[PDB]
């Protein structure tokens, strides 16, 4: 007669319905991914329908018990995520844009196109013919031709497309009684119900701005560094008086400005960090790469992997007819299945992604006691920082001396650590003004204080002041560039991977202080320490269970943000950034210098 | 069967070879409560019911007497001070099909609680709320009957282990039939001990000029002094003497 027992009764009826159909979807996902076949088309959305509708009869059950007198905290949980209306707001005539729109989006990225106009040769896709372009050419006019090929004849169809999407995603919030559609993101975050642990949801605006101050500074050095050593091989081509171009900083999006190093690197005449030829000497295949990774997992204390995932998954490229995509992702079908699908090559990049999916899977199996609605991460950044801490620890020059892959006879000094971090410096400091100020500007329009005109003079005046960007041409209304990227356009929340850096630091510090490391993180080791080993995994079989608040008491003991423990990472690093910038210009105001 | 239609039927008049399970090399849950393995083989219990079910791999603990849990409470309950033991061996290669084993059902709610070794079959309907289910599912029907997801890509734990749970107790009824016990070629003209089925003596083995009507299982002559048995496993008469003895 208590609503506590009545909401154990229909949770454990539910994770037994819902597991049968997670599975035949897992599964279903898992063959089309393997195989592409004409019936697998019609075959996932069979199953897709039935288990779209199941979520909708599940919703409709759990609205009319009341919530204002729950005081068990671990049902709230589950039924503030089960609860989440969705597309069951949207009208009839309105639902049916929806899956018409997601699929016209992937079909409309698949088309790939370098066909020159008025001289239609032939155009292959983009792995062979854009990657090569990009990475290998340094020739300007070519590559300004290519960046008019994307967004004047595909971004101008999308004007009056993107629009209509972003009048009506914000409308469900009214009718769901909430204030914007940003702050339906800000959901995942919020908790409620424990006394002294609340997190309010506009807080968390004003602590990401605050948190903001001190990136500031490190990133005005990085782009002053990097100046010096870009115009020696442009002298007369770009003037060293103003900012960069944008097409010039590493990827496609401009994520990750790993590809610079080759580039522009400081000292080239000792050679770098590269054991591709150590391998190949000693006939290193597929099998004996992954079996020295399983082994330094079980050294740590984490639990090996099951009999049912060597002799069932697949891992090479197997055949010549079997063309299907082998994006690396990580798979939980769930019930004890655990799966990893990429096509391995014997790289440098392969190897570190090989380290990257498994720390994913490496997580799931924790909290599989867990209920399946609570068998999650703790919030979206626990999920992708827990799958980063074995990445810094496997690019050490220890752990790949442990395993045998550097030279037995190979020294440490400044320079051979110099070279490493700031490998790791494009890839951590680089992302995070990047990630702050797309997903402000977001968040601002969904919010609705932001009109028509002013988009693109207040996008553009951002990139010049914070990234510090001069546009090469002057764009005006009917550009639509901001939608082109993949998260923005498919509905990918971009938080997630501004908290992934601020966790993968505070457990990095506070897992280094229980092994007793004397130096400094990044020369910091995890292996050959079986106490770490058993206080890592207790905490990490909680799950979504807890509150996330909790997690961060359970490593660090301090309840707010903290800054400090970043800048200890790159104090040899800062110490040296700051003697070479003593004398170039470093902060920049706004710039109407080259193109007046 | 099913884990909640698990069947009870007597085993009785035919020999119980425990021995065939220590050697079967395949068997991982080897448990005995109350009682020792070893032990059990020459003297037995009657009452040598056997229950039948398919317990999945995370749930193997919970059946066990003094041990609650999910299954132990609503399906099938062990009563304290089971002098029993519980055998299981992995099952994935014939009891379990390519996308789900949809042969095995359970109940998962009941209003009360089951009294120990009771077996209840029907379709009612779980009862949470104070309003009644009119046979349409709604916010508190929760139909408890569930059909389990059996696949050969399962994990570990829950890959369904094939148990089988032998309940031996002391009842009134006498005369219960136990496993078989060590036999020893006979030795001829020599004082050697002997124990047959029901007699032991010490003598020395000879053989009989004297023949038995095929019913009787040993004989005596003279003041209750036994002089002739005969072996079922051999179907020969022998004699039996006290061996050399006297005063020096
Ligand atoms: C809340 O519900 C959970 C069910 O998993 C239970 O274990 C816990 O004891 C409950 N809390 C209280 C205070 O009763
Ligand atoms: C979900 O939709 C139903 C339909 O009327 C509505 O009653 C309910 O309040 C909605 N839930 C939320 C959280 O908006
Ligand atoms: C690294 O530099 C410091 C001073 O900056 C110097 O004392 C030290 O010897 C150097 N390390 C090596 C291996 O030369
Ligand atoms: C049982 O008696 C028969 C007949 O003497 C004999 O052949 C057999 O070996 C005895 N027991 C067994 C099965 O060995």
């Amino acid at each position: 007669s208590t609503i506590e027992e009545q909401a154990k009764t229909f949770l454990d009826k539910f994770n037994h319905e819902a597991e049968d159909l997670f599975y035949q979807s897992s599964l279903a996902s898992w063959n089309y991914n393997t195989n592409i076949t004409e019936e697998n088309v019609q075959n996932m959305n069979n199953a897709g329908d039935k288990w779209s509708a199941f979520l909708k009869e599940q919703s409709t059950l759990a609205q009319m018990y009341p919530l204002q007198e729950i005081q068990n905290l671990t049902v709230k949980l589950q039924l503030q995520a089960l609860q989440q209306n969705g597309s069951s707001v949207l009208s009839e005539d309105k639902s049916k844009r929806l899956n018409t729109i997601l699929n016209t989006m992937s079909t409309i990225y698949s088309t790939g196109k370098v066909c020159n106009p008025d001289n239609p040769q032939e155009c292959l896709l983009l792995e062979p013919g854009l990657n090569e372009i990009m990475a290998n050419s340094l020739d300007y006019n070519e590559r300004l031709w290519a960046w008019e090929s994307w967004r004047s004849e595909v971004g101008k169809q999308l004007r009056p497309l993107y629009e209509e999407y972003v009048v009506l995603k914000n409308e469900m919030a009214r009718a769901n009684h909430y204030e914007d559609y940003g702050d339906y993101w800000r959901g995942d975050y919020e908790v409620n119900g424990v006394d002294g642990y609340d997190y309010s949801r506009g807080q968390l605006i004003e602590d990401v701005e605050h948190t903001f101050e001190e990136i500031k500074p490190l990133y005005e050095h990085l782009h002053a560094y990097v100046r010096a050593k870009l115009m020696n091989a442009y002298p007369s081509y770009i003037s060293p008086i103003g900012c960069l171009p944008a097409h010039l900083l590493g990827d496609m999006w401009g994520r990750f400005w790993t590809n610079l190093y080759s580039l522009t690197v400081p000292f080239g005449q000792k050679p770098n960090i590269d054991v591709t030829d150590a391998m190949v000497d000693q006939a290193w295949d597929a099998q004996r790469i992954f079996k020295e990774a399983e082994k330094f997992f079980v050294s740590v204390g984490l639990p090996n992997m099951t009999q049912g995932f060597w002799e069932n998954s697949m891992l090479t490229d197997p055949g010549n007819v079997q063309k299907a995509v082998c994006h690396p992702t990580a798979w939980d079908l769930g019930k004890g299945d655990f799966r990893i699908l990429m096509c391995t090559k014997v790289t440098m990049d392969d190897f570190l992604t090989a380290h990257h999916e498994m720390g994913h899977i490496q997580y799931d199996m924790a909290y599989a006691a867990q209920p399946f609605l609570l068998r999650n991460g703790a919030n979206e950044g626990f999920h992708e920082a827990v799958g980063e801490i074995m990445s810094l620890s496997a690019a050490t020059p220890k752990h790949l001396k442990s395993i045998g892959l550097l030279s037995p006879d190979f020294q440490e000094d400044n320079e051979t650590e110099i070279n490493f971090l700031l490998k790791q410096a494009l890839t951590i400091v680089g992302t995070l003004p990047f990630t702050y100020m797309l997903e402000k500007w977001r968040w601002m329009v969904f919010k609705g204080e932001i009109p028509k005109d002013q988009w693109m003079k207040k996008w553009w005046e951002m990139k010049r002041e914070i990234v510090g960007v001069v546009e090469p041409v002057p764009h005006d209304e009917t550009y639509c560039d901001p939608a082109s990227l993949f998260h923005v356009s498919n509905d990918y929340s971009f938080i997630r991977y501004y908290t992934r850096t601020l966790y993968q630091f505070q457990f990095q510090e506070a897992l280094c202080q229980a092994a007793k490391h004397e130096g400094p993180l990044h020369k910091c080791d995890i292996s050959n320490s079986t106490e770490a080993g058993q206080k890592l995994f207790n905490m990490l079989r909680l799950g979504k269970s807890e509150p996330w608040t909790l997690a961060l008491e359970n490593v660090v003991g301090a309840k707010n943000m903290n800054v400090r423990p970043l800048l200890n990472y790159f104090e040899p690093l800062f110490t040296w950034l700051k003697d070479q910038n003593k004398n170039s210009f470093v902060g920049w105001s706004t710039d109407w210098s080259p193109y007046a | 069967a099913s884990v909640y239609a698990w069947n009870r039927k007597r085993i009785s008049n035919c020999v119980a070879d425990y021995s065939v399970l220590y050697n079967s090399a395949s068997f991982s849950t080897f448990k005995c409560y109350g009682v020792s393995p070893t032990k059990l083989n020459d003297l037995c219990f009657t009452n040598v019911y056997a229950d039948s079910f398919v317990i999945r791999g995370d749930e193997v603990r919970q059946i066990a007497p003094g041990q609650t849990g999910k299954i132990a409470d609503y399906n099938y309950k062990l009563p304290d001070d089971f002098t029993g033991c519980v055998i299981a061996w992995n099952s994935n290669n014939l009891d379990s099909k390519v996308g789900g084993n949809y042969n095995y059902l359970y109940r998962l709610f009941r209003k009360s609680n089951l009294k120990p070794f009771e077996r209840d079959i029907s379709t009612e309907i779980y009862q949470a709320g104070s309003t009644p289910c009119n046979g349409v599912e709604g916010f508190n029907c929760y139909f408890p009957l569930q059909s389990y997801g059996f696949q050969p890509t399962n994990g570990v734990g829950y890959q369904p282990y094939r148990v089988v749970v032998l309940s031996f107790e002391l009842l009134h009824a006498p005369a219960t039939v136990c496993g078989p016990k060590k036999s020893t070629n006979l030795v001829k003209n020599k004082c050697v001990n002997f124990n047959f089925n029901g007699l032991t003596g010490t003598g020395v083995l000879t053989e009989s000029n004297k023949k038995f009507l095929p019913f009787q299982q040993f004989g005596r002559d003279i003041a209750d002094t036994t002089d002739a048995v005969r072996d079922p496993q051999t179907l020969e008469i022998l004699d039996i003497t006290p061996c050399s003895f006297g005063g020096v």
